[PDB]
């Protein structure tokens, strides 16, 4: 191996739950643990591509400081609530959804129109706030696909959460062989938003490098 | 990075020997290094007296 | 003064001050940071005869 | 394993019989003739057996009635 | 010989049982303390800054 | 410019802005001085064997 | 074991035993000389009429609470005139800004209070006190490794501390290194250097 | 230690960085401290509390 | 300067009689006080949070991030008494046994020391050191006897 | 992809014979710096490098002595041979011989040179006699490491061999032991912004920097592929 030792061959995951999981690698060479899982982490962080909602076009005032006129919803709450929920569109571009019914005050992400592309994780996940009245309102907002994420002070708007992701890290563990014992294991707990199999994402990510390895030496192969 | 010093300590000690050893250590290795890069560039003698 | 003149003089930060890239991550690190070659020594004790 | 003691101190609340009731059950299970009543994870046998005592299975009552009982079925 | 079989059963039977440590000068109960011990094949024992 | 035949090769950059007049002593006739006064063949009995 | 108060340019300041034994352990500054019977004598230069005499007398204890000795840090002009006529000039123990002509004696040297142990360690103005004593206290236990080169910071005795030492060979008397072997140097010196005879 | 160190810069501000009025809910907040777009030196960055 | 000039017109009042040497000692003690005090406050105030920052005021006055000011605020080790000997005097710093000197000490480790300075510092850093050796025995027989009626 | 903009090493500027400048096409951010940060290291870890593994030499059998007309230790000549640097065949295990008489300056040329050996500093110092009659004759086993090692590390190895006379010494075995992973932002015009990455090597010359380079970048993708299972 020219100093090429091995690659860690437990691949151990333990998932808490569908949100919250913790990866686990056998014995990776002395630092390589360490290199290898800053960079996971500097690739999977700096590049999550996928769907999410963009911006609105709420009906009313446009200004940040509106009144929720009896929804109880402030324009921040609502805006935290839908940002929030991850909008998948399947193969097109931004899709626009608007939502209109009563004053039942109960926000579940079943009220819009559901769109043959455009899909949501979580049905009944939070838009906004109870009403305190029996009206109706446009939502008007879009839904997109992207890479990695952006932010909406710039893009103009609420929150481009376009990676569906939510808490990854990787730790450094040490093992012997026989004896040898300085071996650099990585350790990788992520807790993710959802609608991305963590294996899935692993799988992704490693092939999205090995794609880019084909640059330069091209991660050129031999006899 | 080759040495770490655990900056913690140095105000404790009330000793900026190892401010000044830095200083001057730094002063000493960059003029070396410049020399270095001299001889290797094969500067003129009298230059590199100079 | 005359340090941070000869810092000048050798092409180094007159307070040495500079920022590093991390080793683990390449972050680079705030605040940064001035040092130099600052001589080390060793004890008559030793960890093998401890 | 355990990385900190204070269940077991609550059950007992005295703090000095858990300790022993730990030592005494570890000492029969290490002998013989006991089985570890809560699901072993490869740890040491004071572990289990102050789990066990945690857990709220294990006392200094229920192991001198199993005694008893076990000593009066000879 | 110092099998690593050897290292192995020697790690199996620290992680049943812990060990002690005390400090240098003896002046309170606190310089004694029991912790999970682990090999660390270094020179000098290390102890988290906890302690 | 010191002509420093042994240090022809080794200089070190100078500091000291006071001009030095008096050198080291030996430091080495601490204890020279009294065993050479303790084996000084004094013609007069004033000290050493005499 | 407190600061001897005739001993203020005699006995090594800041190197002192470390242990039990402290105190006891002192050292004679750079230019220390010794008395008649039983005693030392510090060096120090003459003071006379605003020129600061390089006539410098060894400066034992009883003789030095009447002249006044000037400070070290002496700004002197070229005539060794003092620049400043109110200098801090100690005469018996009291240092105090005295006149030019209220200095009977000129100092030796800045260095001139200190032991070699002290020498080494370089801008320790900047130096905390106490650090400083356990420092030169932890200086001695160095012990030689496989390669030796001097650290990148000077303070000007090393060459000469390696001289006194004694422990590389000296080229007692001579001219020319012809024959050096792995341990057989075969050295010749000039005629006039070669004493007749050798 | 500067373990208290490290809490105090986490929890106070230089003056106001660049973006010291970012609001926002804060998953992601640990992505952009560590990248860019906020930082301790700032202050009042908006944070949905919870 | 201020103070020198105080110190002055104390020693000359000595020399006139009107002054005895308990006196002159007093007064020349409460100005070299005051200096300290007064210097003191004003290194405070070069060192404390003492920065103009850029902000939408351009005037920026908060906490800065200088090593000795961000150490003491910080409070892990050492203090303002550090940075007073630092940058400034270290205060009057005489004592051989118990006794205070002539002359002060006005110098700072950002401007070197005197060399008597030092040398009058020299025993108390020697007392204190020897006090802790010989202190720790009888503190052993203490608790020693303590732990006998325990 | 979505447009991934793949690099590719380019302007490569082999700025001295073991150390070289060589650039590659632009690449986003976020893991061009982490690419050139993963590629150091394993080109430092895995670094297969052909350097000096046993030694005999006739007049120093032993331990540590001087002889007649000898001027540096055992040791003292084990670190000036090591102050040359030695590039190896695809065979590695190569044995020099070094042996030499005379007055003249020790250089590099009086050695053993072979087919499967390379010597790059042929004014490599190695303390020239001083005696006509001292005649230098060392024979010495070269061999390719990948990294570092003791040496007691190979005390088991050889119990009965390895006597008085048999020379083993430690090593490092790292090939480059130089290497700086800086990414610049440039070199993309016509899609997203994209980093321009410039890599300078700085190796012993046992390796080439883009052989090297390659080696590396493969033993990386090796290992991300683990990553997927």
């Amino acid at each position: 191996s020219v100093t090429e030792f091995l690659k860690p061959r437990l691949v151990d995951i333990e998932q808490v739950s569908s949100t919250h999981a913790k990866v686990t690698l056998e014995p990776l060479e002395r630092g390589f643990g360490h290199t290898l899982g800053n960079a996971l982490r500097r690739i999977l962080l700096s590049s999550m591509p996928g769907c999410a909602v963009t911006e609105v076009e709420i009906d009313g005032v446009l200004h940040e400081y509106s009144t929720k006129e009896g929804v109880q919803e402030d324009i921040l709450e609502i805006l935290l609530n839908l940002k929030g929920l991850a909008v998948r569109v399947q193969g097109k571009d931004e899709v626009i959804l608007t939502l209109n019914k009563s004053g039942i005050g109960p926000v579940t992400a079943a009220d819009i129109t559901h769109d043959g592309d455009v899909e949501i994780v979580k049905p009944q996940h939070v838009i906004c706030h109870l009403t305190d009245e029996n009206a109706s309102i446009s939502m008007r907002i879009k839904v997109q696909r992207g890479r990695g994420y952006v932010p909406a002070s710039t893009r103009i708007l609420v929150d481009a959460c376009y990676s569906p992701v939510e808490r990854i890290a990787y730790n450094v563990e040490a093992a012997r062989v026989e004896q040898r014992t300085d071996l650099d294991k990585l350790v990788i707990e992520m807790e993710t938003n959802g609608t991305i199999d963590p294996e899935e994402a692993i799988r992704r990510a490693a092939t999205i490098l090995a794609e880019q390895l084909e640059a330069f030496v091209d991660l050129r192969d031999v006899r | 990075v080759d040495i770490v010093l655990n900056p913690l300590g140095v105000p404790s000690r009330m000793n900026i020997g190892q401010i000044l050893e830095t200083h001057l250590g730094m002063a000493a290795k960059g003029i070396g290094d410049k020399i270095n890069a001299m001889l290797k560039q094969q500067q003129e003698v009298a230059k590199l007296r100079e | 003064a005359e340090i941070k003149e000869l810092l000048k003089l050798g092409d180094l930060p007159t307070s040495g001050q500079i920022r590093l890239y991390d080793g683990r991550t390449g972050e680079q690190f705030e605040r940064p940071v001035t040092v130099g070659y600052m001589y080390m020594l060793k004890l008559n004790h030793l960890v093998d005869d401890k | 394993a355990r990385v900190t003691v204070q269940d077991a101190v609550e059950k007992i609340g005295n703090r000095f019989d858990l300790v022993l009731v730990a030592a005494r059950r570890a000492r029969q299970m290490q002998v013989g003739g006991k089985d570890p009543l809560v699901p072993e994870e490869n740890d040491k046998t004071t572990v289990i057996a102050l789990r066990e005592i945690e857990e709220g299975l294990i006392n200094n009552q229920i192991l001198d009635v199993r005694e008893r009982q076990e000593q009066q079925e000879q | 010989r110092e099998e690593a079989v050897v290292w192995d059963i020697l790690d199996e039977v620290i992680r049943e049982h812990p060990v002690l440590l005390n400090r240098a000068p003896t002046l309170h109960r606190l310089g004694i303390q029991a912790f999970e011990p682990v090999l660390i094949e270094g020179k000098a024992i290390q102890l988290h800054p906890l302690v | 410019m010191v002509y420093s035949y042994t240090e022809k090769k080794r200089i070190r950059k100078d500091f000291g802005k006071r001009p030095q007049v008096l050198d080291v002593p030996y430091l080495l006739s601490i204890q020279l001085d009294s065993f050479q006064k303790f084996i000084e063949q004094d013609p007069e009995g004033q000290y050493g064997l005499e | 074991r407190d600061v001897h108060p005739t001993h203020y340019g005699r006995v090594c300041p800041i190197e002192t035993p470390e242990g039990p034994n402290i105190g006891l352990i002192n050292s004679l500054s750079v230019y220390a000389q010794t008395n008649e019977y039983g005693f030392l004598e510090t060096p120090y230069r003459k003071v006379t009429d605003g020129v600061v005499t390089d006539e410098i007398h060894y400066l034992s204890a009883i003789e030095e609470g009447n002249y006044v000795i000037a400070q070290a840090n002496s700004n002197l002009d070229e005539e060794g005139h003092f620049v400043e006529d109110l200098v801090t000039c100690r005469s018996k123990g009291e240092s105090s800004l005295f006149s030019r002509d209220q200095v009977d004696y000129m100092d030796v040297s800045t260095q001139q209070v200190v032991s070699v142990g002290a020498s080494l360690i370089p801008f320790l103005e900047h130096d905390d006190a106490n650090r400083a004593l356990m420092g030169a206290n932890m200086q001695r236990q160095a012990v030689p490794t496989l390669r030796a080169d001097k650290p990148l910071v000077g303070t000007g005795m090393e060459r000469a501390v390696a001289v006194d030492s004694g422990v590389t060979a000296v080229a007692k008397r001579g001219g020319v290194v012809q024959y050096v072997d792995a341990s057989r140097i075969v050295i010749k010196v000039n005629e006039d250097e070669m004493y007749p005879g050798e | 230690q500067d373990v208290v160190l490290g809490l105090y810069y986490m929890t106070r501000d230089c003056v106001n960085a660049k973006g010291e009025g970012m609001v926002l809910t804060g998953p992601k907040e640990a992505e952009r401290l560590y990248r860019s777009g906020l930082a301790s030196l700032h202050a009042r960055v908006k944070v949905r509390i919870t | 300067s201020e103070a020198e000039a105080e110190v002055a017109e104390i020693q000359e009042q000595f020399q006139s009689g009107l002054v005895t040497a308990g006196e002159r000692y007093n007064k020349v003690i409460d100005i070299w006080a005051a200096a300290n005090d007064r210097v003191s406050k004003a290194m405070m105030d070069n060192l404390q949070t003492e920065t103009v920052i850029n902000r939408d005021g351009q005037e920026e006055k908060q906490v800065s991030f200088n090593s000795i000011y961000m150490m003491a605020d910080s409070g892990a080790r050492g203090s303002a008494a550090q940075i007073r000997q630092l940058a400034g005097m270290r205060g009057l710093m005489a004592k051989p046994d118990g006794s205070i000197i002539e002359t002060p000490i006005t110098a700072n480790f950002r401007e070197g020391l005197n060399v008597l300075q030092y040398f009058i510092s020299t025993h108390g850093a020697r007392k204190g050191l020897a006090d802790t050796a010989l202190k720790t025995a009888n503190s052993g027989y203490l608790t020693r006897r303590l732990v006998d009626v325990a």
